[PDB]
């Protein structure tokens, strides 16, 4: 309950886009593919997700689709200090 | 009409159709114009001495 | 050492001057141009520190003509005494000289030239 | 280069609303370091070595390449790379100790480990007395 | 209510962070296509 | 009449004032950002080569504009000296010398009043500043515990404005912790800044010891316990004999073979020589030949080679021991010892690690980051940090920040302002006003309304007590003991010294004349 | 700034130079507001409502009618 | 003194300047038509 929420809300919002790109590459209905991620994830707490092969929604862990825990904090992380760092400037001046 | 462009960047990422963005809005306009011709009254029912004040009611608006 | 900043100029101003009427010739005319162009400096020290030249230039050669004393100049810095024994400034005598010895050696060379000739670069 | 420009979307719409950008900032960093607890509670160990997870996850993790169909024995390659070098400090492992000789000819099939140290330069061939080798002792002259 | 505490002058930092945003988006939208096993290589 | 020539702008005490007073006012509108806490950085876009720049120091901003004012080019040099002197407060003495053309500027054009009147003013209100600044500082160092405390107090005054803001509270452990471990030399140089891309700004931890970017040989081993260290700044090259001119006469080369043997023998005895000592390392200045690389294998030494100049007194001072070059005597000259010099890896780049040393008069702040635009800042704001924190070792005396030291300079000037006779009091009010618009701008910056804190806190130090300070955090006035805000008395010495020269070389001008440019 | 002063040679043909100094001085106080204190536009012009409708008042008592003697009203 | 009225304008005093100089220099060319011994000017 705060203007800070309320940020929280467009960041958990601007993370779906992975899927979506997904989705848009692999062809299929963006709204369809993502409604499936809602409504099998209040259940399912890991190990779901897209599987390009079957064109689908399945679980990733019997299909083999697995990646290490530092790539996803990396993006996560570094991504959040180069916002922090472009919001900061303000003007842009010629130099030398 | 910026305001329904701008959102619609938003929609246009996601890969729905045009026409599809386009027809909810036209669902959604006449939606929200059947619903505010029920809210609004009617001030006819009032006499002439009335009706002059709601012209100063929408004449210092314009003002 | 001398005491400048407008005593020295009128000290020697008035001195040309009094000479002038005596020395009438034809040179009285450069004699009063002398003592004119000596006025210049404390004017410009007058002009520039906001006192009145009218006020200041009449109060000079008033006192200087009546008192033999020659350290009075133009209070600058806005002293209430124009006295400049208790004022702290003191000049050379070598310095003050040579401010008219180039300017009218120079002023010779610079009047004498008639034929102009510039070639444009 | 993706979540970083999704990220500036969902700024965009927020400078609009009235809120500072520092605000908006120090809400990522918070929200971030509350996303790398989330996913610590998530992830499972594995063992020090493990063909199963190892080379299923080579190979789904390039997934976009040219050998991503010749995947089947070069996940298995990279693998075995690796695995060589072991330590139980859970070191950076440097890969200077693995080289890719990049020679132009052939298919990318032919790949395959080489057990020994493979030279890129070719021979001088200026006598050109010896043609094949065996049994033989490697010197590294470093004088002239 | 209004016209207190503030007035909020010199504009152009949010006309330039919103040049910087769409700027680093729109560069973004070329990578997009990249992701997942069904995104495209790039020549150069 | 054209005496100047053609190309030549001249201006004539309309067009000449009045152009340095908007210059004046040009150069200070760009740098009124970045002050405070809640400041914007502001990027820097070079003509050539697509080289970009974030920083928020006003000196560097003014370094890389190209500015052809004159007015200017006054305010670019005395931000580059200012960096030179202390390295923090550019930007305060370019925001008030502006300040104070800006009120001159209404000084001349409403009330009238000569130049020199103006200056008359200052040079009064000024020494009541300084004096009042005086007063109101405070002693230190008497305890270790309140001087450990005031550097951490000044750390965090100083990356409040950089991109430290957040992390402040970690890197002040960082800043203060380097200071104490120089054993009171004053002096830069031995602090190094290690490049690493990766990680988050939090991610910087504190080094025991000494660390750089070096390597190993091609055969010495990765781990030695107990080594000893030595220093060259040796030839152990191709030594040659210095007696340039030598050359070699060889009438057979039966004698030439021997010859190169006697060479051969000569680096070989050479090398014998360092063995006498014992050492487990060797760090040479330049670069080492394979030959001496070799002869290090056997003996078990280490090699570290091609090492940079500052990079020689940074390792010796942590080492303890001296740089030794003749090898002859191995009585004097004791060397230090190291327990752990096993090297590490951050990124992509090995590290030599060092721990467990005599001293650590030198240090090395390790620093991890996404871009290298951030960690340009992360380099320029520590120096900005520690360049502070060195200078409060040599002087003492400290002084209250949080716009505090302005209001209560202003007190003093406002109290000798009622005493003054004539027109001179409204320029010593001026010089007030000048004060007092810093911590305006400070609520500018922070989105807060200015004129009622201002008002708050003119009017609360005027009371009697003279704690109080501006709370931006808040949006009120607070107590600045509680939040531990101070900053060293020679930096706003500095700024109101720099700051009152600056106003009088500008004020003091009536013409202008720009020659022709190359 | 030239377009008032156009109208106010037409109107009255006198006091030119008056609309446009004090104009330019209004625009002139007005800055401090809008850069050093940092006001509405909207609340420096409905302060000049206010402000000008008080100040034509003061004309309105101030004023003298000498309409009665044509001696005076000659003077 | 300090006090006195500096009055920030320069400019006047060298324009009345300019305008003494340039309306000598057109007086000083007829100067020479003036009396019995003056001269005519062909134009
Ligand atoms: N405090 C003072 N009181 C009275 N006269 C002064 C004072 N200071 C300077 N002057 C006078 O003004 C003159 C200024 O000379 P100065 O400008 O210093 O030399 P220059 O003209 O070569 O630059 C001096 O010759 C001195 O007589
Ligand atoms: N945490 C803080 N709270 C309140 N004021 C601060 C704080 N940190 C800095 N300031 C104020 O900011 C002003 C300028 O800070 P400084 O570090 O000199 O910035 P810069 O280096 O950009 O000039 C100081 O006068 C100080 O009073
Ligand atoms: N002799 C005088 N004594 C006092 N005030 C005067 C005198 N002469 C003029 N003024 C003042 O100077 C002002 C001149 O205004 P004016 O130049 O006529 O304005 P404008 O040229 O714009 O019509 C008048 O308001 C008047 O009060
Ligand atoms: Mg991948
Ligand atoms: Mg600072
Ligand atoms: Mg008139």
């Amino acid at each position: 309950e705060g203007v800070q929420a309320f940020i929280w809300q467009e960041f958990a919002s601007a993370l779906e886009v992975i899927p979506t790109t997904l989705a848009e590459n692999a062809g299929l209905n963006s709204i369809k593919v993502v409604t499936e991620l809602r409504s099998k994830h209040e259940n399912g707490e890991l190990n779901d997700g897209i599987s390009v092969r079957r064109s689908g929604t399945t679980n990733t862990y019997e299909e083999h689709i697995l990646q290490p825990v530092l790539v996803s904090t990396s993006a996560i992380t570094l991504a959040s200090e180069c916002v922090k760092s472009i919001l900061r400037i303000d003007d842009i001046a010629f130099s030398r | 009409a910026s305001a329904l462009l701008d959102q619609a960047l938003e929609l246009i990422q996601k890969g729905i159709h045009p026409i599809k963005i386009a027809n909810g809005f036209d669902e959604a306009a006449k939606l929200a114009i059947s619903k505010l011709e029920e809210t609004c009254d009617d001030i006819s029912a009032s006499n002439d001495e009335l009706f002059r004040d709601f012209l100063l009611r929408a004449a210092k608006t314009s003002l | 050492v001398v005491y400048g900043g407008g005593a020295a100029e009128v000290t020697m101003s008035l001195a040309v001057s009094e000479e002038a009427d005596k020395q009438r010739g034809i040179d009285q005319y450069a004699f009063r141009g002398f003592a004119q162009a000596l006025d210049t400096i404390p004017m410009t020290l007058a002009e520039n520190s906001g006192l009145d030249p009218i006020g200041t230039l009449s109060t000079l050669k008033s006192k200087q003509l009546k008192e033999k004393i020659s350290n009075i100049g133009v209070d600058c810095l806005g002293y209430g005494s124009n006295d400049m024994k208790e004022l702290f400034v003191v000049d050379p005598f070598i310095g003050k000289k040579q401010q008219i010895l180039l300017a009218t050696q120079l002023c010779r060379m610079i009047l004498k030239i008639d034929n102009v000739i510039i070639s444009g670069k | 280069v993706i979540l970083t420009g999704a990220l500036l979307g969902a700024a965009e719409r927020l400078l609009n609303k009235g809120i500072h950008p520092t605000i908006i900032a120090d809400s990522f960093q918070s929200a971030a370091k509350r996303s790398v607890d989330i996913l610590l509670e998530m992830c499972h160990k594995v063992s020090l070595s493990d063909r199963e997870q190892l080379v299923r996850a080579a190979s789904t993790s390039l997934s976009s390449k040219i050998v991503s169909q010749y995947s089947s024995f070069l996940a298995p390659l990279a693998v075995d790379s690796v695995l060589k070098i072991s330590d139980e400090n859970s070191k950076n492992v440097d890969l200077n100790d693995i080289r890719l000789v990049k020679k132009v000819g052939g298919t990318i099939d032919d790949t395959e480990m080489i057990d020994g140290v493979v030279l890129t330069q070719t021979a001088i061939k200026s006598a050109g007395g010896p043609t094949r080798k065996e049994k033989a002792k490697i010197g590294l002259i470093q004088f002239q | 209510v209004p016209s207190n505490a503030t007035f909020k002058n010199k504009e152009k930092p949010q006309e330039v962070r919103k040049a910087n945003i769409i700027a680093a988006r729109s560069v973004a939208d070329a990578i997009r296509t990249s992701l997942g096993p069904k995104g495209m290589d790039k020549m150069i | 009449v054209q005496i100047f020539g053609d190309q030549v702008t001249e201006e004539r005490a309309e067009n000449a004032r009045l152009s340095a007073f908007v210059g004046a006012i040009a150069v200070g509108d760009l740098v009124k950002s970045t002050l405070g806490p809640k400041g914007m950085d502001k990027l820097l876009q070079s003509a050539s080569s697509n080289t970009c720049m974030v920083t928020n120091d006003g000196a560097t901003i003014l370094k890389s504009i190209p500015l052809d004012n004159p007015a200017a080019k006054v305010l670019v040099n005395i931000s580059k000296v200012q960096d030179d002197e202390v390295g923090d407060g550019t930007t305060s003495v370019t925001v008030l010398s502006a300040e104070l053309l800006r009120e001159a500027e209404k000084l001349i054009d409403q009330s009238k009043i000569h130049p020199q009147t103006i200056i008359e003013g200052y040079r009064l209100a000024s020494a009541a500043a300084l004096d009042a600044l005086t007063k109101a500082a405070v002693d230190n160092s008497h305890d270790k515990t309140m001087f450990r405390e005031d550097l951490i107090h000044i750390a965090k005054t100083t990356l409040s404005s950089k991109i430290l803001s957040q992390d402040k509270d970690h890197f002040a452990e960082l800043a203060t912790n380097a200071i104490l471990r120089l054993k009171g030399s004053t002096n830069l140089e031995h602090i190094q800044i290690i490049k690493i891309l990766g990680g988050k700004l939090s991610d910087s931890f504190l080094d025991e010891g000494f660390i750089l970017a070096k390597k190993f040989g091609n055969n010495q081993p990765k781990r030695i316990e107990n080594a000893k260290i030595l220093i060259a700044n040796t030839t152990l090259d191709t030594d040659k004999v210095k007696i340039f001119g030598t050359k070699f006469k060889v009438d057979s080369t039966a004698k030439l073979a021997q010859l190169e043997k006697a060479e051969r023998e000569k680096m070989k005895n050479k090398i014998a020589k360092i063995s006498k000592f014992g050492i487990n390392t060797f760090i040479n200045r330049q670069l080492i030949y394979d030959y001496p690389e070799q002869l290090f294998t056997d003996l078990g030494i280490n090699s570290i080679e091609h090492a940079d100049f500052e990079g020689v007194e940074r390792l010796a001072l942590v080492t303890g021991g001296e740089v030794v070059s003749t090898f002859d005597e191995p009585s004097k000259c004791k060397l230090g010892e190291c327990d752990v010099i096993e090297e590490i890896m951050l990124g992509e780049q090995p590290f030599l690690k060092f721990s467990g040393c005599k001293a650590g008069e030198a240090c090395t702040i390790v620093l991890r980051g996404a871009t290298d635009q951030t960690l340009d800042e992360a380099e320029r704001s520590l120096h900005d940090a520690l360049s502070v924190l060195s200078q409060t070792t040599k002087e003492t005396r400290t002084v209250l920040g949080g716009g505090c030291a302005e209001m209560v300079m202003s007190k003093a000037v406002d109290t000798e302002a009622q005493n003054i006779d004539g027109k001179k009091s409204l320029a010593v009010e001026a010089f007030a006003r000048a004060l007092r618009q810093l911590p305006t701008i400070l609520a500018d910056n922070a989105g807060f309304d200015s004129s009622e804190l201002v008002s708050k806190l003119r009017s609360s130090i005027y009371n009697g007590i003279s704690t109080s300070g501006l709370d931006l955090n808040n949006g009120t006035i607070a107590d600045m003991r509680q939040l531990g805000i101070v900053e060293s008395y020679k930096l706003k010495r500095a700024v109101v010294s720099s700051a009152s020269e600056a106003a009088e070389v500008l004020l003091r001008v009536d013409n202008i004349i720009r020659a022709r440019p190359r």
